[PDB]
């Protein structure tokens, strides 16, 4: 019963989790001590062992799932920040689904699913292509969303205790920079392509 | 505009390190 958008959700707030752990420990974000291998989409993938950071996580891309539902979510870019609080290197994923249509939990489920863990084993081997990042790195999530952001500025407000706001321009601003193409898929309920924008000179 | 971010920040380094040992 057009219950597209709504699988899609689920689908990609739970890879989204899995990817913004991933990128954390490939980054160097925070020291491997606290990752712990486990098995998500058939392969090998590190997740944070630290509750409060894997809550933090959980609620960010909790109150993404109803805009995604709605579809009006562009882009979700988890964006690494130097000491100075500006972007040192961000994950783009932009997003696009097709018109609403009725799935049958089966094989485009499995599909999808395939598709996407081409978009991990590529996040899992981006410290081969970047140079690493200076120390005292922190994390943000960002969402672009399709209209302005004020219209689901209260669409987003899900959880209590956990706001979101407007981003600055200096959050989102990067000198050039080198653009890192990663992977890009397409399907019947999805269509999405990852890449990495890094800084130039991280020196 | 149309850029929305968490109004808290994710748990420090710091805060990691200071479990970890």
């Amino acid at each position: 019963d057009l219950n597209s958008a709504q699988v899609v959700a689920d689908v990609l707030s739970e890879f989204l989790e899995v990817a913004v752990h991933l990128i954390l420990y490939v980054r160097e974000v925070y020291p491997v001590g606290i990752f712990q291998k486990r098995k998500k989409y058939n392969v090998p993938v590190q997740m944070s062992c630290h509750p409060e950071l894997n809550q933090y996580i959980q609620d960010t891309l909790h109150c993404v799932k109803p805009l995604l539902e709605k579809n009006d979510v562009e882009k979700v870019v988890v964006v690494i920040l130097d000491k100075e609080h500006r972007p040192v290197e961000k994950f783009v994923f932009e997003i696009t689904q097709p018109p609403l249509l009725s799935i049958n939990s089966d094989s485009l489920l499995s599909h999808v699913e395939q598709l996407l863990r081409a978009f991990i084993l590529k996040i899992s081997k981006v410290d081969k292509v970047l140079d690493h990042n200076p120390p005292g790195c922190t994390f943000t999530v960002l969402v672009h969303t399709r209209e302005a952001a004020t219209r689901n500025m209260e669409k987003i407000q899900v959880i209590k205790d956990f706001p979101w706001i407007l981003a600055d321009e200096q959050d989102v601003h990067m000198h050039d920079p080198r653009l890192i193409p990663l992977k890009t898929m397409t399907s019947d309920i999805l269509k999405m392509q990852l890449y990495v924008e890094e800084r130039a000179h991280k020196n | 505009a149309n850029i929305l971010k968490p109004l808290m920040s994710p748990p420090s380094r710091e805060e990691i390190m200071a479990t970890l040992l």
